[PDB]
RNA sequence: UUUAUCU
């Protein structure tokens, strides 16, 4: 047979914008130019800051969480105390201050300030304002690896056809408490910050129309998700993006006959493409040149951080 | 080579 | 914070 | 100055530059 | 400085900022970290326009294989209303790779990748009847869906592309150029990503919004009509910032001029596309290539005058 | 030079043998330095051919999934009658439940490694005939709209493969050789940078159910089965690879076929396995290199016992 | 020995 022939000196932005990512809002640190992005186009960073005082039903489980989605500081939910989420359950929105400004009334609106955003850092702050013998229960804290997904099926009509929307997974790994994470006394507060989920920077598209999640005239069951979104009214407030960041989950049990009262902050420094219409527009300055120095620091210091701290 |  |  | 000038100008600018 | 480069990485920048000038450049493509079979086919446009006197006649580069540009003409001193259509004007051969229905599209290769946006404008006009204004500033549209429910029997919420970033369209832009017409203009787009991604193809769509929905519905402020789907069609969307160009025709005005367009883009061959016979690796990555990309890109004015090409 | 061995383990599995390497590596040297799971996938199983029909196999960066098998008649190529079946890496069931809406639960999202695949011939000399060729297909995943007929009308959108095309005819550069020589091939990223590609909810078969075929644009189609034995969690950034195999009819073709691909997932909290990951590797510049370098290098396949 | 670049 025969054989086939086969033809330590990170430039001043990435010290402004390390700064961001790690540094409490008390330090009233800057946004800084942006990313030492590979990328120098224009953009308009913003450092957003939202202080909520409140009080906790006892003997009711509060679960609240970081939303990787621009417009909202955090999802609110509760239950009986000792159970977890469920297919009944739905969570609250709770937007940045001022948010209306920049997405509008209208949910098909949402687009015109800006195109895209890209996030810098989400960090959390709890201290607690109840006296000693008055407080009770604890805080328990772990991250999830929540992505936004698309889930496809048929739905019988004529003609009949297939249907397919927007799913969240990685929710089911939000029921469980976390196997890496931080537990302590309620009264000694807490606090944490967001790694980003994946090696590049890419800018996340702002979407519009969504309100709700799973989204009106889809079964939560058809939707593989384990509970509810509520978009809520969709001029007070809506989901535009999911960023790629890996979205906190924390909740404090409230022991029945106890009152636990204390204030809350929420940062994130972030990047959007302003509109040429916008106002915002004129702001905004190029994204800081590729500096590697910082771009190293920024991943040593994520698998370097606890997942949780003291208040203190 | 290919193998190390 | 800064410890490298 | 041509365009190909505006770009091999801001070439030896930024490499020289460093 | 220009001794450091890969001489793959050259003919890579010469077809990015400046492809005017070399008469002729194929390109070795792009110097990624990424080495694989790929075709870098640099695009060409030319047409001869006269513009509507009395009227501003606005102009869209998108990064969008295939075709140029987008145009529409709107009255003197106003700016693109809702009920405003856009047509598209292809790039020679577009029928040729993307076949005749929007479902051929992909057959002819999987994915893209954009790298550089040229733009020309050349004054045919004569000295004295000439009259009106060109402006330009770059606009940073992305493409994105919207879910919206519907009532049908059982109720479904069907879920559709959509356009952000679009209203900035309407009004000029902060960063712009401005001149008279007589002087023209030329102008480049860079990509608006920290890394050089594939972007798949789409299949299916003659235009934005597509049939059955309303307007408004989606949140673009006008509509985007490719026309018959076997003329002409929409591939997909680049990561580079879509270029805007608008023209003041005051009326009583004789303004005609040349148009030239230097797309230099990257696509993959299908085994079955005859076109994969031309296909050379993405060469290797050159790291002070990227860098000059990136400077350069970033120092360079929005727009430049016709005459300095 | 010098590089570390996170990010030679991860070389290793990309391109050596399941023979010589046993450890999956950590994980792919990257900037990403979050908590991740590498499980490396091995496919053992002996198989004849169908005597006097050419089967085509496909290795797509489907997860869970090892290749998508299906026969045609002799010097045929598929037909948008004929459809491809799954073969499951074993546990797969394992980890995306039993429903298409129960993928998700386990992991959020995902990446591939590397992706080989081998044939080693079992016929003796007096019983096998034929020939088996190899060519790579960019293809990818993307999202079709079309208008609909309904009271209101509308237009919906459904999820399509591209590059579907390529598979019909043999690639203009391919391995070609005689069925008794075997074959060893292996597949590398498609994108520059390595990106986490989400889970995928509700799809069982493409075109989806409800969906003509000559709508969707792809020339034939693909069928998970039920959503409990089989499923289509998701679509890694990895050109694919076709396989046309010969079986003339008067002849006897057995041969073992093993298929590994090593991958990175992320863990949800809740789960079970969540507790085996560890974080992704540092950054390694050398390896990077070297592995771009030793992708455009190797060959379309080899001959087997090579 | 032969046939696209850089000052």
């Amino acid at each position: 047979t025969a054989p086939v022939p086969q033809q330590t000196r990170l430039s001043q932005p990435g010290l402004a914008f390390l700064k961001c990512a790690f540094a409490p809002p008390d330090f009233n640190t800057d946004p800084g130019k942006g990313i030492p992005d590979r990328f120098e186009g224009k953009v308009v960073s913003r450092k957003d800051v939202l202080n909520q005082s409140i009080s906790f039903t006892a003997g009711q489980d509060t679960f609240i969480l970081i939303a990787p989605t621009p417009g909202v500081a955090y999802w609110s939910a509760s239950v009986p105390a000792g159970t977890f989420p469920t297919s009944a359950t739905t969570f609250n929105p709770v937007n940045y201050p001022g948010f209306t400004s920049m997405f509008g009334t209208t949910s098909t609106s949402r687009s015109n300030q800006v195109s895209s955003f890209r996030y810098a850092s989400m960090n959390v702050g709890i201290y607690p304002t109840s006296n000693l013998m008055q407080f009770a229960g604890s805080i328990t804290v772990w991250k999830c690896p929540v992505k936004l997904s698309t889930v496809q099926f048929p739905v019988a009509t004529d003609p009949a056809t297939s249907s397919l929307v927007h799913t969240l997974v990685g929710l089911n790994g939000v029921l469980a408490v976390g196997p890496d994470n931080f537990s302590e006394s309620f009264i000694k507060g807490v606090f944490s910050q967001s790694a980003c989920n994946e090696p590049n920077f890419q800018f996340n598209d702002i979407l519009q129309g969504i309100q709700t999640l799973p989204p009106a005239n889809v079964s939560l069951g058809s939707t593989g998700q384990p509970f509810t979104m509520d978009s809520g009214a969709e001029a007070t407030s809506g989901v535009v993006g999911w960023g790629n960041m890996d979205t906190i989950v924390i909740r404090v049990s409230a022991p029945e006959g106890a009152v636990n009262s204390a204030i809350l902050k929420a940062w994130s420094c972030i990047e959007y493409r302003p509109n040429p219409n916008a106002m915002l527009y004129q702001f905004g300055h190029d994204s800081p040149p590729l500096d590697e120095v910082a771009l190293q620091e920024y991943r040593t210091v994520a698998r370097s951080l606890p997942v949780a701290v003291i208040a203190a | 080579e290919r193998v190390k | 914070v800064k410890s490298i | 100055a041509s365009m190909w000038e505006r770009v091999k100008s801001i070439i030896k600018s930024s490499l020289a530059a460093a």
